[PDB]
């Protein structure tokens, strides 16, 4: 009888997270931009026996986010688990980055999750239990031709750790799962062998890999794990300075 | 899960290592109890089998290569494979820099750093043949640096570098190599303290509470799981947030 | 390596940076919001013999920033060195964080330095020489009651490293100096005595400490040091996970 | 600056250590040339004295505690103080995990990690007396993990933990403890290689160029400077960006 909100549930990673938590008896709320995709996902999850609601939203403004949050809490009466799946961001060389490219990356990549945390974290501290899992990716560490993505994702590192310390005393944990290279079935086969060669386990990651890590951090027993940046990357994070 | 995986846990005759073995066995694993204290091995082996667990005692100094090879051979004779290795055996000689004997350094390095290297080396070939392995090393928040802990911080920091190196090297063979860095954990020492000390340390814990041995066992269960094959090269703190700022 | 722009030069750290760089013969451009303070600083530096110009600007919008940069390039014909000193940000507990507190922190703490980097990095890569030094502080790692500051500062980590890699081939380096606790002579002696105790070297940092590290990264000979997060903290950064 | 400071650079009779000693002497420091190679010690001491530098040869295996103490005694008898210690002496035996001999491990650990511990210990009491010290340890990008480099990655990662621990402990005595992690550096090995070797590694460099020993010497001059007393506990990469992604 635990309740979880999955933001940006409308992709393969969101689907896998929803399936892992449903498997553990968690009551689900799915937020996302593609209502069509959300309804189909909820339909499949309900079909398997999960308690689930959907909420369409392509928002980055705080008020709209706080409302979405209100819908969920109206239905379930509390949010024990918040999983923020990242929204797609386009990485481009510096010259191709416009004034609006900067603002948009920050809005969806950093501001939007911040707003979700502000709308949910206070409730969790009041109830004395909370599990926040931010899903980021390796570009937060900074790579060539990703500056606009890296600036936004990198903000979640200090953000998550700040609120982890602020909420620790009230039974809340805030952690980050950092995705490596995940297969998607739209990448060219030549880019699968190319990417896999550069990964120590010599295979691309799956959405299930990510959900397994999210499910661990969201588990009731992970009460002493907080502030963590857990890479699910096949070892590729070992090539970066400052990933530990 | 880890049903019917074989797990060798170094230094598991008492303390957190002991409790990780119990939880591993409860989740369906065959566990090798190792320690240098042969009486604690026997008592714990006795305890575990009594509970119905598939368990083998293997007394060996993890700092000695021949003793490690004999441990692994005994494990292979018994269970035929080693799916999981937890390098939990450790110790510390501490003190101000000028007060550290050459032996204070040599032993802390030998048990924590070399010992973890010896067991990982001796076991990994078996995981290579089985195209499956989980290697988890127990480091410490003190790898980030601790006053009066030059040898322990050096040794455990070395374990972190080994974790990263072997995560890169062994990945192609289906072996993951990860590290757990425990913060402050309720230990028998903890009860050996006066309230005035205790309440100072807790107050430096963001949660205000102590970690328990189960906190490590559960994190270790996650890293060892069949489902966690894509997690490798990681340093995961089990510290209640103290690792975020330990000042 | 003769021309340097110091953004937010109108504080004690900016002054110290200006003195160190002028001491090495660098021609200076000082940007900041307080024209009064900026002019007094330029006056003092000229009085000692330094080549200096001032540019008043309290801007965080990209277009205005590009203008500021053009003024400098009009006067000197090139920017060899960019030092972005951080602007003050209000750290506050999550409940006291408003919707606009979030946007402002990102705009002044993260978007603004990004815009400066976008305006200067292309020039540096074209000239084949560049030294970018971002000045941040320990709140980027995340502490209780700093979430809006941590989110903004933390974005500079990936941003600097992304552009470090993107520009490396063209003689440009991008590094970060992270300030610990700096004495200010408006801090109470009681908060100095408390703060110093928590620092391994048992003293507060000075603006000169910060400028010394900035000067090292900006030197012509630091051509093989890039992407670095250099703490100038008296050792306090050793208490944080993920600072190395 | 470092005018009138006394600097001990271990393993400085050849390679970048020598180039660090030269630049230190040129910036006003008295330098102790150390190596295990006594003939390389004499040749460099001779070379430096001819250049007008204040230099002393101190032959010692920095991995041997007795030899280290004699080096520190020779330095103190000669110059009366030790202001700067650069733990540059290092080495590596590498190979697949299964092919690493116990001796390949023991020596890499002994020279890089214990040696750095022995020299830092033997020197620090003198810096405490003077309420001023600069300790800079030479680690490597490989502390982040390198396939086939289990011993080297372990040792240099251990040096990172030692740097952090001692920065915390020794700071109150006016001693800073920092670490430089060189990436790829133009070396005599490099000049003695065939072309195809060279062209792969360069291709992995963000700058497209190799770092030079002066890059290390200049970075070390900064950390050792009288003005850098508030810099401590740091790991500063001299890699040309390679450390940001080495895959
Ligand atoms: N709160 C904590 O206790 C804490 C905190 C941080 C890290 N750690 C680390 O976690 C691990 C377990 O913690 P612990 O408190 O139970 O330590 P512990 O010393 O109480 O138990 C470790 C066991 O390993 C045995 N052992 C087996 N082979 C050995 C060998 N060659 N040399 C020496 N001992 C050998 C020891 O006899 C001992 O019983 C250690 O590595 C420790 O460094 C513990
Ligand atoms: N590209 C690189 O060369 C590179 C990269 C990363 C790290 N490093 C590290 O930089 C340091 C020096 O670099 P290097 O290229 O000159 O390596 P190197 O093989 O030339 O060793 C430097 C000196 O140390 C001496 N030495 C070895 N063992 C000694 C001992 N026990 N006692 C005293 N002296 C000893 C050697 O005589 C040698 O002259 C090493 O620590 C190395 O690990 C080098």
């Amino acid at each position: 009888g635990k309740v979880a909100l999955i933001v940006n549930a409308d992709d393969a990673v969101g689907e896998a997270v929803a399936l892992r938590l449903a498997g553990s008896g968690v009551q689900l709320a799915l937020a996302g931009a593609d209502a069509g995709r959300l309804d189909k996902l909820a339909s499949q999850l309900a079909g398997k026996g999960a308690t689930v609601m959907a909420v369409a939203t392509a928002a980055v403004e705080a008020g709209a986010i706080r409302d979405s949050v209100a819908q969920v809490k109206a239905r379930y009466g509390r949010i024990d688990v918040l999983v923020h799946n990242e929204s797609a961001l386009a990485a481009k060389p510096l010259p191709e980055i416009s004034d609006a490219d900067v603002g948009a990356a920050l809005d969806t990549g950093l501001a939007a999750p911040f707003h979700y945390l502000r709308a949910v974290v206070p409730g969790m501290r009041e109830a004395g239990f909370g599990r926040v899992v931010n899903i980021s990716d390796l570009r937060y560490l900074g790579l060539a031709n990703t500056s606009s993505v890296a600036a936004a994702r990198s903000g979640l590192f200090g953000l998550t750790r700040a609120l982890a310390l602020e909420s620790a005393r009230d039974g809340v944990t805030v952690n980050t799962v950092v995705m490596g290279d995940v297969d998607s079935e739209t990448t060219p086969a030549a880019e699968r062998e190319k990417l896999a060669g550069g990964i120590p386990v010599k295979r691309l990651g799956t959405p299930a890999d990510i959900a397994n890590a999210v499910g661990f951090l969201a588990a009731d027993s992970s009460k002493y794990v907080t502030g963590q940046t857990l890479f699910v990357c096949g070892g590729k994070s070992a090539y970066f300075s400052m990933s530990i | 899960g880890i049903q019917n995986r074989v797990a060798l846990i170094t230094g598991s005759a008492s303390g957190m290592g002991k409790q990780t073995a119990l939880r591993f066995a409860e989740q369906g694993a065959a566990v090798v109890i190792n320690d240098i204290d042969a009486e604690k091995v026997r008592a714990t082996v006795d305890e575990f089998s009594a509970r119905g667990h598939r368990v083998l005692g293997a007394v060996a100094d993890i700092g000695n290569k021949a003793a490690v090879d004999g441990m692994v051979k005994q494990t292979i004779d018994a269970f035929g494979r080693i799916d999981i290795l937890v390098n939990n055996a450790g110790m510390e000689r501490a003190g101000a820099l000028r007060k550290l004997s050459e032996a204070d350094w040599d032993v802390t390095i030998n048990v924590n750093l070399k010992g973890t290297f010896l067991c990982t080396q001796a076991v990994h070939g078996h995981m290579v043949e089985n195209k499956h392995g989980r290697i988890v090393n127990i480091a410490s928040r003190a790898w980030l640096g601790g006053a009066g802990q030059t040898p322990y911080s050096s040794a455990k920091a070395g374990v972190v570098g080994m974790t990263r190196a072997l995560a890169i090297e062994l990945g192609r063979a289906g072996i993951t190599v990860n590290c757990v860095a425990p913060g402050l954990i309720h230990t028998p020492m903890w009860d050996e303290l006066p309230e005035k000390d205790q309440q100072f340390l807790l107050s430096r814990q963001p949660t205000g509470k102590l970690g328990e041995p189960d906190d490590i066992a559960n994190t270790l269960l996650f890293l060892a799981d069949d489902d966690s094959g894509f997690v490798t090269g990681q340093v995961l703190y089990v510290c209640g947030g103290r690792s975020l700022f330990a000042g």
